[PDB]
């Protein structure tokens, strides 16, 4: 199948920082790369469809810049309400594997 | 110069027990029925069989047969092994090249032919083409003369002939035998076998031998066969053919009774007191083999040009059906349609490469046991002569025509990537066609096999089933298919910069998927790489499949039972 | 648009499992495909399989023969029947909603947890 | 009962001038070379040629040949026209059925065979299968006896034989001729022609005739040919075959000189004073023709079962490749992939229907001039015997296997629409295969023609090019293609209720087109009707193409040059 | 090609009437049927895409109910500002033929 | 999003025709396909042919060899060059805008009229 290695399994950032979450794919996804955001105790809210689009209900800070296999998410100047567990998903094939899910931290 | 032999048991099943005799410098004849050993003893004395199948000895002038015996003697196969597509002057310069010494002069190669073609009476038909079904040529009575001159180059003293009368008319064959009778006195020992002989043939021999159901019935000179069988209990009736009366004994106007007469034959007893006195260069090899099939290739328009006429017409029809492939929603179906149609042509026209070796099988067998070439010199030459040009051309004829009519990707390199890719899949499907058909004399079997195999390659090529959606204990079969790798490359070659949803720039975002709005989305969904290795991965797959399948063709031509 | 599970938060091992996702705000025979998600402790998400709007269905090939999804169209439900349950797949389960054309898991359940012990 | 003839000029090119003689009740022999008229005069006296090509008369007992002459006389073709796949008792009940009277009893049909099979010595091989390459049977010397019994049913007084010795061994053919010598005295006039005869054959004749390059050289009884040619200037030397010494005259140990001897032959002058005295039911016809090829069909597993083994295996492989076709974005490619693969099978396996008529061509020619059937009775029977069952079966073997493995549309009718549609395209591509191959004895030509024609139908079937996107002076060619109408119907049969964008109910609205999110959007975009006429339009197209192509096959079998 | 016969070439209606404009197609369009509205002296404003959808900038009165070949437009209780020239278009094939264009009237 | 023509409102017959549609609010190299429309007097609309965003183009097959569309990408223009103009096609011309995914003529020009007389 298609496994989605979020090779940075965690981070340690501070507020107002541009953090860049990678999501390395094991095959070409062709911008079929979702992003979710699981606050603890919740279901994953959808963040970015299409690996470049955005979902209504977010600031214009989350922005996916992906191409080919090297999809990534850019969070310019993150907030307090944006620590979570970011899961990338392929929806190219049928076994919709997700990423491992990075997890942001505060130093 | 004499031949001699003693106590020959030949099995695979002994259709012989033991044969005893010597053969003088003269005219040695073997007669009998087709089920008898009259065709098997001649392959024994000319060493055309398995030596482990052989039991006894072959002693020549007080010496056994060396490795040099095949290189200084001539056996002539029953069918026309000549190149009827060439002429006699051309074909005897071939057999001069691979048999005369490298030190010997081209002037000597000019002269020693002319010592022989002048002898054969073939000075009229020197530059006259010999003859095909589709090219009118010399009569078949001198096709038989043509092959004998192919086996008289280095002056072999010992001549052998598979069935010199069968295949020719009555007075047609007499002009062959009087020529051999001219050879019967020039110090040339002709040893042959005739089914259904005649008294006009019988009256000119020197020695004679009869075989029937693997049993020996006569040895000695040819006149006294009528003298001996009178004492067996018969009498040759008034106005009967003697050579047909010699088969009147055989099938009951029993076999064990007639052979016991021969054990007590005085013709055997002199031989019993005679046998126990006795028993008691590569670049040059590629310089001319490549030329000979090349003139076969020019001298057959109905197989060379007639496969270009199919290529040019179907080059133009596909040019007219498709014609300026649009970048709309139907554009994916057309571009993937033609590229699947080209690669399968390339493959399903490579079935015609089985016409190469299977027809040339019996000529390959006789010419290697004669020793005209090393097997690789045949194999680096004929592929240079027929595999190279007949598949470089339709991979350019398709390529020049259907590229700019259809408007395939208007770049310089992609014209030549498609040119090279069709060239490889032409070779690769031909190499498998050579790999299967090597060492098979049947056509209808191997033609059926590749027809099965290409169909089970057509499925896995990617158009008829999506290769990612096959159960994973079958998705290893998608590697064993030549129409995958070419059609993968042609889909890689063409679908890169394309777009197919007009009005919809898809390369930044594809809103509303299940859409296939760019060439990559079609190309990934087929399970094909987008990195530039993914193009040439197919070629090095195909390049290895050429070398492997030629090696299997090289080993099958090496490990063949030549005997 | 509005999904919710209701089922047993515990099971004996190696028998079965039943969950039920009742959909309001929308009818499951109208448009979308309807799929289940589990999330393990030691959080890794694992999509489980969708039932289409017309009863057809495709399941995650790691879960062969163990998951099945039925539906009761007359009240907008679709059922999770997970059999021969090992104690290892004691994950948090979800029902979710797939657009087809947008392609993403647009709507989710609330979150039911299943603990497989004895 | 005698034959007689006078002043016969036969052209297309006169390879004859005029031949004069009578043939007594006895053993009439025609000898000479193959280029001579020895094979052409025998087709004249047995009326196997064009009567406009004939010039002179054929007078029998003071009566010309009626239309009843072929219905009471027997000519036997040189090759084995028997059914080696059947047995002798079965094959002689066939030739009893179509030749004896309808009023005659089945007991009489049991007895009159037994008056003949007892006569031929074939009582051992009565129920023994006669023999094939792939089924061991009776020796070929009684295959020749088998055909003669096929031409002795209604007791014909006048017998004709194409080459009774060629194809058999030496003592093999004598047992044929002694049987004919037994027929030579029972009031049966045997008139034949032998290439390369023998004195064992020559010593038993009653009359004799020599032809050479269309010139007559002998007439009269057979003893006096050796007596006459002594006076021509020759002498038969000591221990020579007389029948071979008669060809010693021919080719120069000239043609105009030897014929002038025959004009002044006293054997001609008695004949000159002899010739100028002279010259001065359908249901039953379908009851047994359908049975005979039916037992050909059972008595060949390597052509009947071997085309089921291919069908069952490729039924199962396609069952394994596809296996539960998903309703996702790849689902269109798979469902259109298999249905294109089934129809092209159906078509490219119908090339094997050319094996039917081309092999049975020479048996069709001899059996109709004998008058065993009306041509439609052959044509309503063999299609009942081979076209019907061998194409009903793989249209069920494919249909039962690949339907429920693949999960094609789970309704009752659509299982049988697909069953019937594959049945028609099996017939329709076979009918074209019959329409092309009717009246052609060559295989390699017509097999190549349909291979060209099906490829130029494969393109227009709708997968390799979208049919709406062809230039409008080619979109009339999309009607002349059998793989269109079946594959149109199978795409109509299956893509109705389907959906292919999961999660996306498309039947109310398709947001974001270029999508193909339902089965109709694929089906319209191929240019295929959605009304239920659009299904059966294909069938009545195919039903008309069966009837037309069978009629072209019926006319080609009717307007054939039988002579 | 595909010709679009608006067989009712005109009408004569009154205000507050449900008028039903047909648009018979010469082939299956599969809901690829636009509707326009040309006021005199203007370019055709788009009214209904998809043969069932609607375009923002209109009341919920214009409503296309089409299926197969027999596409039609329903204008429940028309206004004064809705007399015009309604053109139906296929956008299935490439030669995007339009309809003849009906024209509403007031009795 | 914002289109406008500017050209000669008259021509001599059987020579040529030039129109120019300058697009603001959007760049014609970005997304859409760009097509021309004429409407005859005795009003019947007749789509004429689109240029794609990447310069490729497809023209209405009644107008073969007579219409051509070029583009000057550096200022967002695309040109109507209509040659051998008969006096019969004296229609009102338009430039318009096609989505591709929505499928409809979403945006139109303002309307230029061409009268072909002498
Ligand atoms: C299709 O749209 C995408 C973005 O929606 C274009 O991609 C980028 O556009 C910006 C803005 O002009 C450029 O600076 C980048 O160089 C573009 N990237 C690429 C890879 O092209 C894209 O150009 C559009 N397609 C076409 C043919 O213009
Ligand atoms: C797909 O959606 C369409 C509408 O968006 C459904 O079509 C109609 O829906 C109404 C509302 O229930 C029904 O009264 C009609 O009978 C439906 N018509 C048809 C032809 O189905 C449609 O049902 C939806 N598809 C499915 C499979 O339910
Ligand atoms: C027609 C074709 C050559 C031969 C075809 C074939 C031949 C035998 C066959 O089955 S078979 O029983 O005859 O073994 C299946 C097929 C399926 C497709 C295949 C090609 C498509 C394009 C092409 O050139």
């Amino acid at each position: 199948d298609i496994v989605l290695t979020q090779s940075p399994s965690s981070f340690s950032v501070s507020l107002g920082d541009r953090v860049t979450i990678s999501c390395k794919a094991s095959g070409y996804i062709l911008n079929r790369l979702a992003w979710y955001q699981q606050k603890p105790g919740n279901a994953p809210r959808l963040l970015i469809s299409g690996a470049t689009s955005l979902e209504t209900g977010f600031p214009s800070r989350f922005s996916g810049t992906g191409s080919g296999k090297d999809y990534t998410l850019s969070i310019s100047s993150l907030q307090t309400e944006d620590v979570g567990t970011y899961y990338c998903q392929q929806y190219w094939s049928t076994p919709w594997t997700f990423g491992g899910g990075t997890k942001l931290e505060i130093r | 110069a004499v031949l001699s032999f003693h106590n020959i048991c030949y099995r695979v099943k002994e259709i012989l027990s033991n044969i005893n005799g010597i053969m003088k410098p003269g005219l040695n004849a073997i007669l009998g029925p087709t089920g008898g050993g009259k065709s098997s003893l001649l392959d024994v004395l000319a060493a055309r069989k398995d030596p482990s199948g052989l039991s006894g000895d072959v002693l020549i002038n007080g010496a056994p047969r060396p490795a040099n015996f095949k290189c200084n003697s001539g056996y002539v196969v029953q069918d026309d092994v000549v190149m009827g597509t060439l002429t006699v002057r051309e074909n005897l310069q071939f057999s001069a090249a691979l048999r005369l010494a490298t030190t010997m002069t081209n002037h000597e190669k000019n002269e020693r032919i002319n010592r022989v073609i002048q002898e054969l009476g073939l000075d009229k038909v020197a530059d006259s083409k010999v003859g095909t079904q589709f090219i009118r040529g010399v009569s078949g009575g001198e096709r038989k003369r043509t092959s004998i001159g192919m086996e008289l180059i280095t002056d072999p003293s010992i001549l052998f002939l598979d069935q010199p009368t069968t295949g020719l008319d009555s007075s047609t064959a007499n002009a062959v035998l009087l020529l051999l009778k001219r050879m019967s006195k020039q110090g040339r020992t002709i040893i042959f076998s005739i089914h259904q002989p005649r008294y006009s043939i019988f009256k000119l021999f020197d020695s004679l031998t009869l075989l029937a159901s693997g049993r020996l019935m006569f040895h000695g000179p040819a006149q006294e066969a009528l003298g001996y069988f009178e004492s067996a209990g018969y009498h040759c009736e008034a106005y009967n053919n003697p050579a047909d009366f010699f088969l009147d004994i055989i099938n009951g106007d029993l076999i064990e009774k007639l052979a016991e007469i021969y054990v007590n034959s005085s013709f055997y007893k002199e031989t019993k007191a005679e046998l126990h006195q006795l028993s008691g260069s590569f670049c040059h090899q590629l310089r001319w083999v490549s030329k000979r099939s090349f003139k076969n290739l020019l001298g057959n328009p109905q197989a060379s040009i007639a496969q270009i006429i199919v290529t040019v017409v179907l080059g133009l029809v596909i040019g007219a059906i498709y014609f300026g492939l649009k970048n709309d929603s139907t554009g994916i179906q057309n571009r993937a349609g033609v590229l699947f149609f080209l690669t399968t042509n390339q493959c399903f026209s490579s079935v015609s490469a089985v016409e190469l070796f299977v027809v040339e099988k019996k000529l390959f067998i006789h010419e290697y046991i004669s020793g005209y070439y090393r097997v690789s010199s045949y194999f680096l030459g004929k592929l240079l002569s027929d595999l190279l040009p007949m598949r470089m051309l339709p991979s350019i004829i398709f390529t020049c025509i259907v590229y700019f009519m259809l408007g395939l990707k208007p770049k310089a390199d992609a014209f030549f990537v498609m040119m090279f890719t069709l060239m490889m899949v032409a070779y690769s499907a031909s190499s498998m066609a050579l790999a299967i058909a090597a060492g098979q004399s049947v056509v209808s079997v191997a033609t059926l096999l590749m027809t099965i195999c290409f169909v089970f390659m057509m499925i896995f090529s990617g158009l008829l089933v999506n290769l990612t959606t096959i159960a994973s204990w079958l998705s290893w079969l998608q590697y064993f298919s030549i129409p995958r790798y070419g059609f993968t490359a042609l889909q890689h070659n063409e679908f890169l910069g394309q777009n197919f949803c007009p009005g919809l720039n898809a390369t930044g975002n594809n809103p509303c998927n299940y859409a296939t709005c760019t060439g990559e989305e079609y190309l990934v969904k087929q399970g094909i790489d987008l990195s530039p290795w993914g193009l040439w991965k197919n070629h090095v797959a195909l390049a290895c499949m050429i070398v492997i399948f030629l090696t299997i063709a090289y080993l099958k031509l090496l490990f063949l039972k030549k005997y | 648009v509005q999904l919710q599970e209701s089922g047993p938060g515990l099971v004996k091992p190696s028998q079965s499992l039943s969950l039920t996702c009742t959909v309001t705000g929308f009818s499951i025979t109208s448009d979308y495909a309807w799929n289940w998600i589990r999330q393990f402790p030691g959080k890794k998400l694992e999509w489980m399989g969708y039932i289409n709007f017309d009863g057809g269905t495709t399941y995650n090939p790691s879960l062969r023969g163990r998951i099945s999804i039925t539906r009761d169209t007359s009240k907008n439900q679709f059922f999770l029947q997970l059999r021969s349950v090992t104690p290892e797949d004691t994950a948090t389960y979800y029902c979710a909603t797939f657009y087809g054309a947008k392609g993403t898991l647009d709507y989710w359940g609330q979150g039911t947890s299943v603990t497989v012990s004895s």
